[PDB]
């Protein structure tokens, strides 16, 4: 939860600052896979290559509830990115299988919910976890469909 | 064709405010000598990236935490801790150690003689600042910072931003005139200014008090501020805060003390205040936590945080500008996101390996 | 660690009243992976769907300690489930190869594992754990037998 | 045919029972006036869903927690926390302000004159209960909740079930009888009872208590029940149960004095306390915490708990019937359990793929 | 975080000393996966089986300042594996496929890693993981190369 | 061919050392009477595995933790914790009741007088020891262990391998000669020793101290020893390594008093000391943590820690030989690790599969 990002080859500021530029479009529309895989990959790079926790700083903490709270906020994202189902060809991030049906979820909702709100506009994380859920059974994805194999045949 | 399909980002390059709902975050300052811990002497571990700008439009649920001159963001303002030695001489009243720091500034009582508005409201457990002056004052040199809970709390803002209040007390000189005439001046006086900290760093300082009354010190107690917001949400307090605004400029270390003469036959009291010793300092925050300093303007209608052109920094020191205000921020959580493709979803690559397999044939 | 579950459809309180019907059952006797799915789905969807830990309540902890040891046992449950070996039809829950001996695993030290015990009577879960893990290497299981592959061909 | 495998279930339907040897969980009671937080005042997420039956049938390892009047579950009773005002009129004594709310009861020595059962065992650390009045008694309208360690704790579970004492006081009238005759009476007066907190609320309460020697309470301090399990195991404390208790009554808010007058020629003191307001209160748990509430049963030679048509809650408020226990429960970690196929266990649906793909052929 | 190991078959203490022997020749040369396999079986079978976290201790734990920076380091730790590409015959740990270059990286700094040092002359654990991060996409490697598709044809 | 491939154990069988930088761990005493928390009298989970040999060689990256005579580890020695209850006799001072536990050793100042080596640097915050006896001294036959602060702390290794200090007092009997001649004894006197632990186990121990002045004990506080390293990094207190310490041995509990009477016309003081009574104590981690024991020999100059013939240990007991050293040491977290294969990395075995199924047909 306390690093030292020193030994890696772009820190927090850098991927923030050079990933604001393409995140303006982001929050504009509906980007393709290669543009958002493109704005994220240094973000995700940078936090699968910390090494180890630093225990300088980390030994110093007195107040363990904001780090408690941080890595129970980790915890759950890890419980339930382990049981969503990705498409194969992204392994950065993971793209279900849940169509975006843009009468439901209206793009306004989406930039709200880029932008960190929780209001009564943002789109409902909860109720769209719980369709994803439902949507992304092992059962209903994993079998390709009869049109891709009637076309291997 | 086209295919939309939502996706899960767990490390998305975006940032949120932090809020006065978090639990206080760290700050890491260089000289223990003068700050208490945690402690990091170290440069930030990529010197390089620090300044970078960045255009910032996000939203928020709570209030975010904003350090500087503008609505929404608490003003900084001297604060002096001071320590007062009693001396046995019979025209010595105290020898004086004070320390003048960059801090958050209360709002004042403009109608109420330029007093501090001052709030009662939710009083935290701890021990009470002190009201009498231990005579055994050993380690007289080495600071040592108590946290004590004041009388009452500061008021350091009270608009449709929010209400922050903060129980950790304000030391100011003044005098004790409940039993004196109507002559008994009740304004109480700062001993230092933000000049004090800025200008003419390496001249050297002299404060002089004088009057016919005693000069008392208060509220007393070696304490930082504390702040938190009571309305329209209940949050911790946020003692860390304090951290960041002391490292934007010097500290100042005065020595002094109080005396006594006669003058028209009647006591006469001097406080004399001198200094020519400055510290710099730096404060750090660390991933996932950064700054965001410039132009930040809150509009708590919508709940918008918007700057154009704002620097992306971790650590702040003596050379900060106060112009610019200060956003503390945090990497962003996982995000969801609609993105687009030009085939459907599929689970694994067999499909593709069959076809290949096949073609090869 | 802490959540308001308000815009799920379903509350705690609700899927552990529903699902003690089933759970008769599943107490009384071996069910089919049918009755076990339904029986847990409601459960998994809740604990899928939660947005994120509520600051209202989380900064209010005074007392972490039950916090902590919740958050540890957690993260032992996802680091001993990322290592299991599970049926690809199944994404609900873990179905591991293991093949349950009645003998060496007589009925009612299940329904003493069901029901919450940890007595002499009780099933070992370390063993089990043991066994399972012993016997779920993927150079043993990720190959189809030789019966699949001949009848392919 | 058929082919049974173990099967792990990470977030099964279930429920166990929350137990002694657990840390304290989190209670939130809506009112930070009278009561200390944590603080929420918002309703259930799911207000429809709760009350709704279920049948229960678990095991333990270590003494559930439970509330109410059955074997293994702790019984409620009033506790009176009462705040003294010295006055320097001749002719009063003391101004009271008391609070009565319904808390764990202590179990009684039916032989040594009907007093609390009391053990020394397992002294935690902590600031001693004040043995004195303070002079300076500011902010008396808000009381103040603070900590404090029993000369001695009270026993309210010793029997097969385990054994839970309290270290946390509590408060009862008496007389200073250790220099008197034997007329001095040596029994402990409560100034209320359960019938103050549900009959007749909106309705004036008076309670008058007469003696020739000085009204003491004792033991001081605005402490609430902190109990731990001693025997068989040794669990720690639990401050939180007493919130589940204090919303299923009213609390009553009283004020008085004693007042000193002269009968035969003799000191005669008399402590009056008047009540006309109460509280209401709601404590909730939340998820995965929750509550079964109706007829537990605990049995300890199995260690099993059962309950037909008990309701499953998450909050307590004041027309919650005594009738019932309280179970606290927790969702349950995942589970171990055979599970039955109609085909063997398969790693990936690659043979079927195949298969598929050259029935299509 | 807290376990008593009582059920299992080998503690920590034995699981540490016969391994070390093997663990000598390991920190002598690169081995065969079948060596590391052999060396490591035992400690990843005894932190697969732990069945709860032991209450008994838990609960009396006063300063969780350790507790929490172990559980992080651990979180973290799960965190990267859950994103790296490991070969399909090996369970127990990851084979990434990022190609050992001894001109890059000389064996004392792999020795110098084993021995848990951080030095200058240490193998350096975030730039290693930014390489195979960066190579192991799986746009790159789920996919088999021409030469065994060829070789099926 | 050969195809070497980077490789991640998440658990290796490896361990590393515990260092001054860890904050404290967890030691398990087996006697609540004697030793606060956290308690746990059950033998190892795995008892028939204790001792089993291992050859150690590991490197570092901050100072180890570990006891015993040997550079870098800290040197046991017998520290007293004496409680004094006044008397009110003419004849009597007070009465004693001591505890003698083997802890940590401070360095001596040969050149002054044998007194410990003491460092006022980085005074923590808390409760300073007291300097006076409190009169009610109730609950004296249980000890009752606080922590406090001493005046100054001592030095308990100052060399290459790092400097810890411990702010905890040390208890030995002295003379205030502050207004004495210089006849009055300045040298303190240790009322134990390491063999009352060791030799003559169950054969009574006394001890005698006679003098011209009053026999006064300090530094005050039934408090252990909490070392930190301050040089060259700065760490957390460690109030745990005492508790492995004071297994080592028996702990002995003597009982005793100072006693006035008349010598030459002049007032002549005797401390009596006696003990019959000693008690067994057992001290254990648990895992990931664990203890090598046997002869640590610790390099500073290349930071490696190498041991031949050592032995994995989790508990300590009163059979442990000083001769051999302690390191703590705890499972190594994941680490990364060329491994050779003979064929190419492959995702999945579907290419596998697909052969095997061309070669059935
Ligand atoms: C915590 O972190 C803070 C912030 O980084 C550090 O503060 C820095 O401290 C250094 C060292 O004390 C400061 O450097 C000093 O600044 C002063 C002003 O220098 C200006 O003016 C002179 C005029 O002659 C110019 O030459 C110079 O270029 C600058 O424009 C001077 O007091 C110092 O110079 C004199 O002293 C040094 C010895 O100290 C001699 O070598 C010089 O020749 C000269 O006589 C010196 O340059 C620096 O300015 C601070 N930075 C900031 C941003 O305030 C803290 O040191 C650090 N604390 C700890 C404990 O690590
Ligand atoms: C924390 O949570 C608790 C539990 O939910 C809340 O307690 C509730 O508080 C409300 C508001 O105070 C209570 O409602 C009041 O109840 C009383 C009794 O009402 C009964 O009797 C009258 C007789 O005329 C009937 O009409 C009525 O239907 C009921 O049968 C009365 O004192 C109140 O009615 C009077 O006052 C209100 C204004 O307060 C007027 O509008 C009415 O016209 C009337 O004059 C009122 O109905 C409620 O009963 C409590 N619930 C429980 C379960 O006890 C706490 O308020 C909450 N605390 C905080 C700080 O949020
Ligand atoms: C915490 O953990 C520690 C460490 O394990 C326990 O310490 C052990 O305590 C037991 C019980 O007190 C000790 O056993 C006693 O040891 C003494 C020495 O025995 C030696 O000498 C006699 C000489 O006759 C030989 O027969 C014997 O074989 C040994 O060589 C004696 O005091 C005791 O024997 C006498 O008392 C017992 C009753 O207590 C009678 O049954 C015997 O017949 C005899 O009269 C006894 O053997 C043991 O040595 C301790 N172990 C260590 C390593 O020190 C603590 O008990 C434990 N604490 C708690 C609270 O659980
Ligand atoms: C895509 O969404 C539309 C609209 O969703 C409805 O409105 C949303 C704002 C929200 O309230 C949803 O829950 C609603 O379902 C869906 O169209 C609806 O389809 C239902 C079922 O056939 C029909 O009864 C409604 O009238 C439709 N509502 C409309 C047209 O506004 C649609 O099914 C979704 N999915 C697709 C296209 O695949
Ligand atoms: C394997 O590594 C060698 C050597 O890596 C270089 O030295 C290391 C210590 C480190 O600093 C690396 O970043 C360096 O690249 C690589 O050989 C280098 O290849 C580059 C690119 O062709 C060339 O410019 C350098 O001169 C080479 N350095 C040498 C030969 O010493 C090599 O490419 C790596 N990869 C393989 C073999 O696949
Ligand atoms: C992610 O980081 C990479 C570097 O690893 C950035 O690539 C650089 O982009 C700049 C601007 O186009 C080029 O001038 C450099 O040559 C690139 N460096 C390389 C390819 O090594 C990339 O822009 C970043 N992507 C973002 C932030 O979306
Ligand atoms: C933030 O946004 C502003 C406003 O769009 C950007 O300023 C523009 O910069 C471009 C490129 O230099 C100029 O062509 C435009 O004229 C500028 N616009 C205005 C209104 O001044 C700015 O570059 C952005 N900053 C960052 C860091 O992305
Ligand atoms: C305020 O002035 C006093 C008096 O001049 C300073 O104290 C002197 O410090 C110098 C330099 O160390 C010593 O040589 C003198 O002996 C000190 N005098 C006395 C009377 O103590 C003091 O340092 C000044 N305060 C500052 C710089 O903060
Ligand atoms: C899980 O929840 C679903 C709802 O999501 C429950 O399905 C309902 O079952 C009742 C009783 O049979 C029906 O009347 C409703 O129409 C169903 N709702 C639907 C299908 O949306 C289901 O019973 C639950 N299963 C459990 C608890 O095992
Ligand atoms: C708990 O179990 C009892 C006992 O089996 C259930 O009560 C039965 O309810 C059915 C359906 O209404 C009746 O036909 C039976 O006669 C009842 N049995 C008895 C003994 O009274 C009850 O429904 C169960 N409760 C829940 C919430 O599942
Ligand atoms: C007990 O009685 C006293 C005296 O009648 C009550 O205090 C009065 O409260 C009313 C209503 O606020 C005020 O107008 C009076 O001035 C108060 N009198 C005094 C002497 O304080 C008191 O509220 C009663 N206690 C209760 C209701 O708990
Ligand atoms: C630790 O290493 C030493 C030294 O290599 C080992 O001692 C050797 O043991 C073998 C087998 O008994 C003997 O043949 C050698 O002569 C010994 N060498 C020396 C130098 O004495 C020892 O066995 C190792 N210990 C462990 C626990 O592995
Ligand atoms: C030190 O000696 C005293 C005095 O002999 C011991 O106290 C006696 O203990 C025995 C055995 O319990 C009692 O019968 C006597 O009444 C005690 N005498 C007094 C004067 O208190 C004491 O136990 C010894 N201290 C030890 C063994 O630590
Ligand atoms: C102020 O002066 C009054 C009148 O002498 C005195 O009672 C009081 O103690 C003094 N101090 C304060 C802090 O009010």
């Amino acid at each position: 939860f306390i690093f030292t990002l020193i030994a890696v080859i772009m820190g927090l500021i850098a991927v923030t600052a050079t990933a604001a530029v393409a995140g303006v479009a982001l929050h504009s529309s509906v980007q393709s896979v290669n543009f958002v895989n493109d704005w994220q990959k240094n973000s995700t790079r940078l936090w699968n290559s910390q090494s180890s926790i630093d225990q300088k700083l980390a030994n110093q903490i007195n107040d363990l509830r904001q780090t408690v709270i941080w890595m129970g906020d980790r915890l759950m994202s890890l419980e339930h990115r382990f049981q969503l189902q990705c498409d194969w060809n992204t392994s950065d991030f993971c793209i279900t299988p849940q169509i975006y049906n843009e009468s439901e979820h209206h793009w306004d909702m989406v930039r709200r919910h880029l932008q960190g709100r929780e209001d009564n506009l943002t789109l409902d994380i909860s109720k769209l976890k719980e369709q994803i859920f439902e949507a992304s059974k092992a059962h209903l994805n994993l079998v390709p469909g009869t049109e891709a194999i009637a076309g291997v045949a | 064709a086209n295919y939309t399909y939502w996706a899960y980002v767990p490390f998305p390059p975006l940032i949120r405010a932090v809020t006065w709902m978090d639990n206080p975050i760290e700050v890491y300052v260089n000289d223990s000598v003068w700050v208490p811990g945690p402690i990091d002497d170290r440069c930030p571990a990529k010197p390089e990236e620090e300044g970078m700008m960045i255009n910032i439009s996000i939203g928020y649920r709570y209030p975010p935490i904003c350090l500087g001159r503008a609505p929404g963001c608490l003003m900084p303002a001297v604060q002096n801790w001071l320590v007062e030695v009693p001396t046995v001489s019979p025209i010595s009243r105290f020898t004086y150690h004070m320390v003048s720091g960059m801090s958050l500034r209360p709002r004042v009582n403009y109608l109420q003689d330029f007093s501090y508005q001052r709030s009662l409201k939710f009083r935290p457990k701890g021990k009470p600042c002190p009201k009498e002056i231990p005579k055994e004052s050993k380690n007289t040199e080495v600071l040592v910072w108590e946290e004590c809970v004041a009388n009452s709390a500061v008021i350091l803002q009270n608009n449709e931003f929010g209400t922050i209040i903060d129980w950790a007390p304000r030391g100011q000189f003044y005098h004790n005139c409940s039993g004196q005439t109507q002559s008994c001046p009740s304004a109480q006086v700062s001993p230092a200014v933000d000049s004090d900290l800025t200008e003419s760093l390496d001249k050297h300082k002299h404060k002089k008090l004088q009057s016919f009354y005693p000069w008392e010190w208060g509220e007393k107690g070696i304490s930082t501020p504390r702040p938190k917001i009571i309305s329209p949400v209940s949050g911790p307090e946020h003692p860390e805060l304090w951290r960041l605004t002391v490292a934007s400029h010097h500290i100042r270390i005065w020595s002094g003390n109080q005396t006594l003469e006669t003058r028209d036959r009647k006591p006469f009291y001097t406080v004399d205040l001198n200094s020519s010793l400055t510290v710099p300092l730096q404060s750090c925050v660390k991933p996932p936590y950064m700054l965001v300093v410039g132009n930040i303007v809150i509009k708590p209608d919508s709940q918008t945080i918007t700057c154009e052109n704002c620097r992306l920094l971790t650590c702040i020191d003596s050379t900060f500008n106060w112009q610019h205000r200060i956003l503390l921020v945090r990497a962003r959580e996982g995000v969801w996101i609609p993105v687009s493709m030009d085939r459907p979803w599929e689970a694994s690559p067999s499909i593709h390996i069959l076809t290949e397999v096949l073609k090869g044939v």
